[PDB]
């Protein structure tokens, strides 16, 4: 009571004296305030009502009115021409990190009459700053007129990187104690059990990356891929593919010459986006996606559509194992439809195994049962209808 | 006062719910991906974390922190030992 | 040494629940009524923190990217993990896929991953849930030991005060 | 100082539920009771639905130990080297270490309450009853350990207990969806143990249930309770049977020829359920 009384008159004083104000001298006012705040918190034990009581909730309102009027500019300041992209998150962040250490002090207070302001601060700047810049850099274009297609992954992988970059930074302000404050105090104020403030820009993000980018990436890639497998698929040797013996090497342990210019260029791309900044998560689905994509090809386009020998299989399972090395698994990984793929060549290897032609009889075949073959190779993941194919191709003479 | 622990026969409790709880979840995995139902989750599913998730955090927790301080006994009389020798 | 998904959440773990252990520390420490007859104290307990959301990234991180591996290794198997936009709601893992023709090896090893990872996830939104109440912790702690301290200094001068003169005359 | 030790390797491997290191572990304390003991009260009370025949095998066949004669010393050293974590639980201080054993003995004699353990018998029979404190309904849990049993393996006194009580416990649960505990249903006095076993069996629609609880439950527990006289005494009596229904007409005629085939040695219990019926029906 004592202290809260003699703060009266000083109060008094000043409140006459500091409604009326330059707003940036009102910064220095207020940030003088919450440190005497906190010397009477500290030095001089004092924890009843501070000098903030005399700023009127209107001056409250214009102060937050100019502070969001300067973010919005800072904002279009450094979010106005194409070439502020490589750097603006960056920038932003400080930004964002100017205004948390802007704010940071008048976060510091603990007067209830401004909790409200607190959360308008949250919304209409952080909320709404994080939201703009998604927005930006979801619709945005620092890339020139005229460009190329590896330009459209480029821009992309670096708005992704941008998008992870201001993604922990959110999580950071998240993890904040003053915004969990904040989110428990509006739970306590309301009838809510928010986990966060954003809940969507975050979700928004995500969804971005992992389904937007993502996959018109992966379409990209497959789209140039294609491109760059047009006479890979015009290949017409596999049936009349005489080995190479050479003593001194195995099997044509080089791939086929119309395939290494695609191998340099996905070794190019995939160099480019393992150089890039994704979370892991994203990088080994769309490599997954890719892999997935190549031996759909691989499987469709090249073995169903051409005759092979002994040496076909060899230099195109050689071929496909270089397309998978280009897309490295991180650390320890399997694949559906590699070991698919693998149970398929297997198959195409029994023609060469003179050891196991018992099950090439008709009646055998038309058995339907294959359990003593699906034990010769450990087969896993094939129906019986692909087998019966497989071995129709074997005796209508595809396999020489 | 010492503060005497004695983490071990509590690390044991803890192992011992710890397997039960995994023997639980076993089961109830077992009970929803073996669920003949592919769109409803058991109340077997849920209910085991609706349940026992409190349960199986805190008693892992107490697992770890038993452990953590047995082993900080631990290195105190390995230290002890060895400044002793 | 192929260091699985589920090796990497348990090691996470396992240095999580270090930290959480000692942070609680931290916290039973400023529990204690402790007078400096702190400050490097608090700091550690905000790069602990910074820790702890840095091993949370890495764990939620680990986490999806072993939810991927496990959808990529099964073809018939379709798992969704739906994050609860509630913290009274756990989290959501439906298994929306799955074909019953696959092998019993290959079954149950899908079955003990299954295990592991709905071990994880749900340990993880209960370790959530505990760094939030933990946080909630230190933070009411600091408002019930910034008042203890103010009690406590109250206390001193009071009873400095009185030891001065009270009018003792009487 | 190695009894201890092995002791605690006992102990976590139990709590762990390491069958392959418990095991070795068997045959190395130098008396079964107390390992079969640690190996019950300490074991998962839910470990598995059986995945411990091992043990079982280990009380039956021990006749030849030429296992391989690795020293105590270097099973602890390899014990603690394959598994880092306890090798602070194994590798242990002084006489504290003794402090924890000799607490963790008082605590599984507590969680025991006096009950020495000589062979498997009290030791399966102790495990039952322990885990029925969380089982809800499920008294063949163990069955499988008891049903492929050796020869001489189980006592006779074991094979009536369970078909005159665990096996009727587990039929009349089952008849009732009820979670009636091993130890509260022998505790529970015959009184209203008949009480509750004759609750419904005059709902009854059928020849079945009405002649199979008392084959396999009723009758089962007086011959092995010799409460063949005093059931009589206390339900095969006019108040009981009031002859009011013909549904209790059937039960009582189906009860008197049951308990009938079961009384054929006993003459007083003839002459006592004889007066029972013939008073029964003079009265109703």
């Amino acid at each position: 009571q004592f202290i809260n009384y003699v703060l009266q008159p000083i109060r008094d004083k000043v409140r006459s004296t500091l409604f009326q104000n330059d707003l940036k001298t009102l910064i220095v006012l207020i940030s003088q305030i919450l440190a005497t705040d906190k010397n009477l918190l500290n030095s001089f034990h004092y924890h009843g009502l501070g000098l903030v009581s005399l700023i009127s909730d209107e001056v409250w309102e214009k102060w937050i009115n100019y502070e969001v009027e300067m973010a919005n500019r800072q904002f279009i300041n450094i979010t106005k021409n194409p070439e502020d992209f490589p750097k603006s998150s960056q920038n932003f962040v400080k930004l964002i990190n100017k205004i948390y250490d802007y704010l940071e002090p008048f976060y510091d207070l603990d007067f209830d009459l401004l909790v409200r302001y607190k959360l308008m601060t949250c919304s209409l700047i952080f909320m709404n700053l994080t939201s703009s810049y998604l927005d930006y850099i979801l619709t945005v274009d620092s890339l020139n007129e005229t460009r190329t297609k590896e330009q459209e992954l480029y821009q992309t992988m670096a708005k992704l990187q941008h998008v992870n970059f201001v993604y922990r930074k959110i999580k950071s302000l998240s993890s904040n104690f003053i915004f969990i404050q904040l989110t428990d105090i509006v739970n306590s104020t309301e009838s809510k059990k928010y986990n966060s403030l954003f809940q969507n820009v975050e979700n928004d993000y995500e969804k971005a990356m992992s389904t937007d980018m993502q996959n018109s990436i992966v379409h990209r890639i497959q789209k140039l891929l294609k491109e760059t497998l047009r006479n890979y698929f015009k290949i017409s040797t596999w049936s009349t593919l005489e080995m190479s013996v050479d003593e001194n090497i195995g099997p044509s342990s080089v791939p086929s010459a119309e395939l290494v210019n695609s191998i340099n260029v996905l070794r190019r791309l995939i160099n480019k986006l393992d150089s890039m900044d994704i979370p892991l998560a994203i990088s080994l689905k769309v490599k997954n996606e890719l892999l997935n994509v190549i031996v759909n090809y691989f499987t469709e386009s090249i073995l169903k559509l051409n005759k092979f020998n002994q040496n076909g299989l060899n230099q195109f399972l050689h071929d496909f194992k270089s397309l998978s090395s280009i897309l490295s698994l991180p650390s320890h990984a399997t694949n559906y439809k590699c070991m698919s793929l693998h149970e398929l060549v297997k198959i195409l290897k029994l023609k060469y195994d003179p050891n196991n032609q018992q099950f090439l009889n008709p009646e055998y075949i038309k058995t339907g049962n294959f359990t003593s073959l699906k034990e010769a190779y450990s087969i896993k993941y094939l129906k019986d209808t692909k087998i019966q194919d497989a071995l129709y191709r074997i005796i209508y003479g595809n396999i020489l | 006062a010492e503060t005497s622990n004695d983490p071990f026969l509590s690390y044991v409790l803890s192992s011992k719910q710890l397997t039960n709880l995994n023997r639980l979840r076993r089961k109830a995995v077992t009970k929803q991906l073996g669920s003949s139902d592919d769109n409803k989750v058991s109340e077997e599913f849920l209910r085991y974390q609706h349940t026992y998730q409190r349960e199986a955090f805190e008693y892992l927790q107490t697992k770890h922190d038993a452990h953590k301080i047995m082993e900080s006994q631990y290195e105190q009389y390995q230290s002890s030992s060895k400044t002793r020798r | 040494m192929v260091v699985t998904f589920l090796q990497d959440l348990e090691v996470l773990q396992d240095a999580l629940l270090n930290n959480l252990q000692k942070l609680s520390a931290i916290s039973r420490r400023k529990e204690s009524g402790e007078s400096k007859h702190d400050e490097e104290e608090e700091i550690e307990f905000e790069d602990l923190v910074n820790i702890i959301e840095s091993k949370v990234s890495d764990f939620e991180s680990v986490l999806k990217c072993s939810i991927v591996e496990m959808t990529y290794k099964y073809p018939e198997l379709k798992l969704q993990w739906e994050k609860s936009p509630r913290y009274d709601q756990c989290d959501k893992l439906h298994i929306v896929k799955l074909d019953k023709q696959m092998n019993e090896d290959i079954y149950a090893q899908l079955v003990e991953e299954l295990d592991f990872v709905l071990q994880f996830v749900d340990w993880f939104y209960c370790y959530r849930l505990k760094v939030k109440e933990i946080l909630r912790q230190h933070h009411k702690r600091d408002l019930a030991w910034n008042d203890e301290k103010r009690d406590r200094a109250i206390k001193f001068h009071a009873v400095d005060y009185d030891k001065l003169h009270q009018g003792t005359s009487s | 100082m190695l009894e201890e030790q092995l002791y605690l390797l006992a102990c976590i491997f139990a709590s762990r539920a390491d069958t392959r290191n418990i095991k070795k572990l068997s045959t190395r304390l130098g008396s079964q009771s107390k390992y079969l003991e640690i190996l019950c009260v300490l074991w998962p009370e839910l470990d598995d639905p059986k995945n411990l025949l091992f043990l079982r095998e280990l009380e039956e066949e021990v006749q030849s130990p030429e296992g391989e004669e690795t020293t105590d010393e270097d099973v602890i050293v390899e014990l603690l080297e394959s598994d880092s974590s306890l090798i602070p639980l194994i590798e242990s201080d002084t006489t504290t270490r003794s402090n924890r054993y000799h607490e963790l003995q008082e605590f599984i004699s507590k969680k025991l309450n006096n009950k020495t353990l000589e062979n498997f018998e009290e030791w399966l029979r102790e495990r039952i009853l322990i885990c029925n404190e969380m089982i809800p309904e499920t008294p063949l849990l163990y069955s499988v350990l008891w049903e492929t049993a050796k020869s001489k393996v189980l006592s006779t006194k074991f094979i009536g207990w369970v078909e005159g009580v665990l096996k009727p416990l587990d039929h009349l649960n089952k008849r009732l969806h009820l979670i009636f505990k091993i130890n509260e249903w022998e505790k529970m006095p015959d009184s209203e143990l008949f009480k509750i076993i004759f609750d419904g069996v005059e709902d009854m629609q059928g020849y079945i249930g009405i002649a199979d609880v008392i084959e396999d439950e009723l009758a089962p527990t007086l011959s092995y309770g010799k409460k063949w006289e005093t059931f009589i005494t206390e339900f095969f009596n006019k108040q009981q049977f009031s002859l009011k229904s013909d549904t209790n007409y059937q039960l009582f005629i189906k009860l008197y020829y049951s308990l009938e085939k079961g009384v054929k040695d006993n003459s007083e219990a003839s002459r006592k359920l004889q007066s029972n019926v013939v008073d029964i029906l003079f009265h109703n």
